[PDB]
């Protein structure tokens, strides 16, 4: 099937540049236009620009002075570049491809425009309290004091996906804290290994924490 | 100006038939629009193309209960037998040529709330500090609140039965299926943790308080 | 009659 995969750093210092690549698999950019869109927290969707199949472009007039979209047909990639970012350029950015009748969307790039320092999270395994007996058991992972969003958290490198609740980050004193829990049967754990995997692209850190009974 | 006007919110009873309105700017009343459905912090999903005679083409993964109609500048999205799964922000979009250039614009979005759903009591999961955190002379208490509906909750922490407010760190509720999730953290030093007898996370939801306790003992 | 522009080509 058709997939739009976005890549590029999300943390941008004020007045610096944002670059995002959209890699398209399963269709040819010689036949489709690619739009760029963004949504900022409770502020609605803004259309930014488009590159048509033939390579010509159109831009939102509020952005044309600092926005550039180009593409490489042979690689099937679209390059989005915006200069001179300000605090209110903080948003999730999406590429999109329309057809009769529908649209494919990139997964989105969470863009944070900030002068604050990158901080890697401290990751802690959470074992149930002593005296926890029933047929199921809930395990946890605490991801503490990182900047910026996002962090990507999985269990056993993805091969445990059922019963997983990931709670969105809370922000306080300029650092984020997040938690995730997984529910498994008592016969599964601790008989078998359960590990929290935490990746934080901005600090280039990947951490694995095994949950051990306490 | 090319402008799409939508109310910011709308409310319907479960199983009722719902209609959302998007109004085009007067000079663009004959225009074809797109409808989208969006979940918070997710890419929008294409719902349909809707033309001025009210005929439409629905996108993939949209059920039969969605349809469209028109009346002059107005474009309607109708959902019959409205389900909880239809709770979302609905957005219209329109394109034009303006001074020789392609422009596309979105409406402000309408948040749809489906009233009359079954209530759901929060599940609390509490975790004490890991021994790894304790070796850094720190202690974070974790309270995970899930499987609740409607979304209104308040969280209160207590130490030795006394309300405490310093070090509390509580999230807004967020959507999971048709339920809601929230987390609350209590940031302490290892010394505060070890010198108290108990701490309690207390969740009030629809005038019902549920609570769980943690002890250093 | 003008019907606008479509986001697909
Ligand atoms: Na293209």
């Amino acid at each position: 099937q058709v997939q739009l995969k976005q890549s590029g750093p999300g943390l941008v210092q004020p007045s610096q540049s944002l670059s995002i690549t959209c890699t398209v698999s399963g269709l040819s950019l010689t036949s489709y236009g690619v739009h760029w869109v963004r949504q900022s927290p409770g502020k609605g969707l803004e259309w930014l620009g488009v590159i048509w199949s033939g390579g010509n472009t159109d831009y939102n007039a509020a952005f044309i002075s600092r926005l550039s979209i180009s593409k490489d047909n042979s690689k099937n990639q679209v390059f989005f570049k915006m200069n001179s970012l300000r605090a209110d350029d903080t948003a999730i950015y999406y590429c999109a491809i329309y057809y009769r009748y529908g649209a494919y969307w990139g997964q989105g790039t969470l863009v944070t425009v900030s002068a604050a320092k990158t901080t890697a999270p401290s990751v802690y395994p959470l074992a149930p309290v002593c005296g926890d007996t029933g047929s199921s058991v809930t395990l946890g992972c605490l991801v503490k004091g990182y900047f910026p969003k996002p962090v990507t958290l999985t269990w056993n490198s993805g091969s445990l996906s059922s019963g997983v609740h990931t709670f969105p980050a809370v922000l306080q004193s300029d650092l984020y804290t997040l938690s995730s829990s997984v529910t498994v049967t008592s016969s599964t754990w601790p008989s078998q290994s359960i590990t929290c995997n935490v990746a934080h692209p901005a600090s280039s850190t990947k951490v694995d924490k095994k949950i051990e009974p306490r | 100006q090319l402008v799409l006007t939508q109310s910011s919110s709308a409310s319907f009873s479960l199983g009722a038939s719902a209609k959302l309105t998007c109004t085009l700017s007067s000079q663009h009343s004959t225009y074809t629009i797109d409808w989208y459905q969006q979940q918070p912090l997710k890419p929008p999903k294409y719902v349909m193309e809707l033309r001025r005679d009210g005929s439409h083409n629905t996108g993939d993964g949209i059920p039969d209960r969605f349809s469209g109609s028109s009346s002059g500048a107005d474009r309607y999205l109708s959902i019959s037998n409205i389900q909880p799964e239809d709770e979302a922000i609905y957005i219209c979009g329109v394109g034009d040529t303006i001074k020789e250039q392609f422009v596309y614009v979105f409406g402000g979005g309408t948040k749809v709330t489906v009233l009359g759903q079954p209530k759901s009591t929060p599940t609390l999961t509490v975790f004490p500090p890991s021994s790894e955190e304790l070796k850094e002379n720190k202690a974070t208490l974790v309270c995970l609140i899930s499987n609740f509906s409607p979304s209104g909750v308040t969280v209160a922490w207590k130490a030795n039965g006394t309300p405490i407010t310093q070090g509390v760190d509580t999230s807004n509720p967020t959507k999971e299926g048709n339920k809601f999730m929230a987390s609350s953290f209590l940031h302490l030093t290892s010394d505060q943790w070890r010198s108290h007898n108990s701490f309690t996370c207390q969740v009030t939801h629809e005038g019902d308080t549920v609570e769980k306790s943690l002890s250093p003992a | 009659v003008q019907t606008g522009r479509r986001p697909y080509e």
